[PDB]
């Protein structure tokens, strides 16, 4: 059950400035970066073109380049004939792609950081709650039939096929294991067990005392290392006295069966 | 508009001497212009590394900055972020545990 997806960020600031950036996940696992700056879709893995040829990657590529040149034009234009009443600052958010069954599509757009649009079926639509003016852009849009065309193709065929690739290219590092390394540390007292650089991501982190699960752990947050593994921790609220006997227990698919144990 | 939530923690355990990675993971923040420092005892740390920007599910943004750092017991570290929806600098210190 991978999701691939591919997220564009919009800025426009007033009539002259505006900027636009995309970066793709496939899970957790960055594939792709493209910067406003750059022409060309920058690769953050060795396997991030696929199974896709050196032509089939450019051509897939130069569209790619047509339609963020054609939806910045889009934008300013539309902004010029709403204006005053939808002024600038802007930001716009596409989040586009597939998720992976032993396949379903999506396109959602965002404007000021809500949910308005999506492409569903053969037609682009506002979304029940979406601003009315809306309505007659997307109108208008969905009478481009080579878009919609396109698009369609993009969702149903080009992503689930590329993706398909993408998990057999990047098989090792898919499926890569990466140990955690645990520690511990810490009126009542709340102790701390910090587990870090495991990956993949599930994951079981327990207070313990003897072989009784502590009720009480509560499990934060997922938050990422800078090289690829997760970072967790899991608390315990106890009083004093009590902390003699305790012990942080972390399970994972990495570690071959024996489990990290830190006593207090 | 969003505030920017602020999380400070290491790499690996941190232990006084050894060379470490500290992380800023930055979330929860619209719009997505941010301006993000990683201090040492309270001055800008120069080398600190960015990952590209992204956002969530529900469409606010998050990014993770990180650097080197060495802790000792006589170094505070910190995090400092600027950003539209506060009216300062908001600052989080390395907790030491974390
Ligand atoms: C790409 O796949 C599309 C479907 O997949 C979804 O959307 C994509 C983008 C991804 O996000 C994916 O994950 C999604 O699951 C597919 O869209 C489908 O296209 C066909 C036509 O090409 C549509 O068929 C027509 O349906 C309408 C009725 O629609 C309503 O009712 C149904 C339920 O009964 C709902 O599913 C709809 O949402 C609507 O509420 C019919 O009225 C119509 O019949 C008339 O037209 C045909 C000829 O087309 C005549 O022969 C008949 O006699 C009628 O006169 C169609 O049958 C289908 O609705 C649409 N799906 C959705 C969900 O809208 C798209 O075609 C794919 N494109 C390509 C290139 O592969
Ligand atoms: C990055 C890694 C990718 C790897 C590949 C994996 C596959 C992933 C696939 C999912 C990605 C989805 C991409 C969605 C966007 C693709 C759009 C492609 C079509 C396109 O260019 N159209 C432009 C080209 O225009 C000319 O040529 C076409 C023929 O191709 C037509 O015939 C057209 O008449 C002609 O003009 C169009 O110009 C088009 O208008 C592009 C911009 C339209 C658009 O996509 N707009 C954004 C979507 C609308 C939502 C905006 C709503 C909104 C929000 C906030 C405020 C206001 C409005
Ligand atoms: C447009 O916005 C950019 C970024 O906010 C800024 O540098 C510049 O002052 C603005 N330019 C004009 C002409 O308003
Ligand atoms: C983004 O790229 C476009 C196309 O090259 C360019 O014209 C625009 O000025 C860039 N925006 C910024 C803020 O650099
Ligand atoms: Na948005
Ligand atoms: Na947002």
């Amino acid at each position: 059950n991978y999701t691939f997806r591919c997220l564009q960020m919009s800025s426009f600031a007033n009539r002259s400035w505006s900027r636009t950036d995309s970066v793709v996940w496939l899970g957790d696992l960055q594939t792709h970066r493209w910067s406003n700056d750059s022409a060309t879709i920058s690769f953050t893995k060795p396997w991030s073109q696929g199974k896709l040829s050196n032509q089939q990657w450019e051509k897939l590529q130069h569209m790619f380049q047509v339609y963020r040149v054609s939806f910045t034009r889009d934008i300013q234009e539309l902004v010029k004939m709403m204006s005053p009443k939808e002024d600038y600052p802007i930001e716009i958010q596409l989040s586009a792609g597939c998720e992976m069954y032993p396949s379903e599509s999506f396109l959602h757009v965002a404007f000021q950081g809500k949910y308005v649009v999506r492409f569903w079926g053969t037609s682009w639509q506002t979304v029940p709650g979406a601003p009315s003016w809306l309505d007659l852009p997307i109108k208008v849009l969905n009478a481009d039939q080579g878009t919609s065309a396109t698009v369609q193709m993009l969702l149903n065929d080009t992503c689930p096929l590329f993706v398909r690739g993408l998990l057999e290219a990047g098989k090792s590092d898919l499926e890569k294991q990466e140990k955690p390394v645990a520690w511990l540390s810490s009126g009542h007292r709340q102790l701390v067990c910090h587990v870090s650089g495991f990956y993949p991501k599930p994951v079981w982190v327990m207070w313990m005392r003897g072989d009784q699960e502590q009720q009480g752990t509560h499990r934060g947050d997922f938050l990422p290392n800078a090289d690829e593994t997760w970072y967790l921790q899991a608390t315990l609220d106890v009083e004093a006295g009590e902390e003699a006997g305790l012990a942080c227990r972390v399970k994972h698919s990495s570690l071959g069966g024996q489990d990290i144990i830190l006593y207090w | 508009q969003k505030t920017p939530q602020i999380q400070v923690y290491s790499r690996h355990p941190p232990e006084n001497g050894k060379p470490n990675i500290l992380n800023c993971y930055v979330t929860q923040f619209h719009p997505p212009h941010i301006e993000i420092q990683m201090l040492k005892n309270g001055k800008k740390i120069p080398k600190v590394e960015m990952s590209d920007m992204s956002f969530s599910k529900d469409w606010s943004f998050y990014i993770l900055a990180h650097t080197e750092f060495t802790p000792t017991e006589t170094d505070t570290y910190a995090c400092r972020v600027k950003h539209a929806s506060m009216a300062e600098p908001k600052t989080v210190y390395w907790d030491r545990d974390m």
